[PDB]
């Protein structure tokens, strides 16, 4: 599952 | 084939568009804008924002905060921030409200939120109307793999206002509100629903969000090239199925609207002959929140 990120 | 629905690249079109027969299945994607007016802070707005009003935390930088692995290295700087910024009531937006219009009106196929704060469930979304993003503020769980005990909002309010960090009655690992803090996988749900959803999607309408997380912000590209996308925000977001093109040459499906989601949302309102019934289930609900 791909990643929460800025 | 990149066909054109709206007549004009104006709020008016999108209503008159909204009130064509095509017209069935509306995604939202909201961010923190949309209750900034329910007075919770977003990041990014000025001397307002979250960015510029953590110093006081004594961080390695602003972002930290809400990052995972520094959250599990030290968990204190959040917890006392979310007692800084408990809110005294839970009342949905205007902003909120017109998406609980759109579900009674039967055309919600979905609202993608950023949002921790509930407001959309409090508002008359159900669980099935929602993908919450970046998780809940709702429900937490102790970190132990194989515990993973959850703890009720009071539970966890309890121990915020204490000044107690949470830690698991049981096994003794730390406790963290079902958040998907930066560095962590988004839920299950995101990626089947965007599976689903975009493949019926005759609208998008993004609301307070500067779409800058991801996978968040990619969402606007998996709309088929057709689809018609309305921002309504302070400023402008989603430029860097591509990014939005509103005032180019080739701009045909694109259009900003550029103030306060609760003034667009009733101008819009205004446009299908909605504000009155708009206005009145936000008095309402106000209401029944105060009744309690
Ligand atoms: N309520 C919350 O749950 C909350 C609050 C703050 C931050 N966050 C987190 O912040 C992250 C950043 O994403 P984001 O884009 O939502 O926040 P952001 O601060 O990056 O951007 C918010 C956007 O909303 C605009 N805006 C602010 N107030 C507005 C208003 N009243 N009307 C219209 N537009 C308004 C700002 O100009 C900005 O473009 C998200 O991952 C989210 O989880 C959540
Ligand atoms: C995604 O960006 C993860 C970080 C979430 C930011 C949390 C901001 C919420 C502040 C309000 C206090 C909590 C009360 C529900
Ligand atoms: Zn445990």
């Amino acid at each position: 599952a791909p990643r929460k990120q800025l | 084939q990149k066909e054109r629905l709206l007549d004009e690249l104006t709020l008016e079109g999108v209503a008159r568009y909204m009130q064509s027969e095509r017209c069935r299945r509306v995604i939202c994607l909201v961010g923190a804008g949309i209750s900034t007016s329910a007075g919770i802070p977003d990041f990014r707005s000025p001397s307002t924002g979250l960015y510029d009003n953590l110093e006081k935390y004594h961080l390695p930088y602003p972002e930290a905060i809400f990052e995972i692995s520094y959250f599990k290295k030290h968990p204190e700087p959040f917890f006392a921030l979310a007692k800084e910024l408990y809110p005294g009531q839970f009342k949905p937006t205007i902003c909120h409200y017109f998406m609980r219009l759109l579900k009674d009106k039967g055309l919600l196929l979905r609202c993608y939120t950023q949002n921790i704060d509930t407001l959309e469930r409090i508002a008359g979304l159900e669980q099935e109307d929602l993908v919450e993003a970046a998780g809940t503020f709702y429900t937490s769980h102790c970190v132990s793999a194989s515990c993973r005990h959850e703890y009720p909002l009071s539970w966890m309010k309890e121990k915020i206002f204490s000044e107690v960090t949470p830690k698991c009655e049981d096994c003794q690992s730390l406790v963290k509100p079902d958040i998907v803090f930066f560095g962590e996988s988004l839920p299950a749900r995101f990626f089947s629903c965007m599976q689903s959803d975009f493949l019926k999607v005759d609208l998008l309408l993004v609301m307070g969000t500067s779409l800058q997380v991801q996978p968040f912000a990619s969402l606007i590209s998996k709309a088929p090239l057709s689809t018609p996308r309305l921002l309504i925000n302070k400023e402008k977001a989603g430029q860097s199925g591509g990014g939005m093109d509103f005032d180019s040459k080739k701009a045909y499906r694109d259009v900003a609207w550029l103030g306060e989601c609760d003034q667009g949302c009733l101008a819009l309102a205004e446009l299908l002959g909605w504000k009155k019934e708009l206005e009145d289930l936000v008095r309402r609900e106000h209401a029944s929140i105060d009744a309690q």
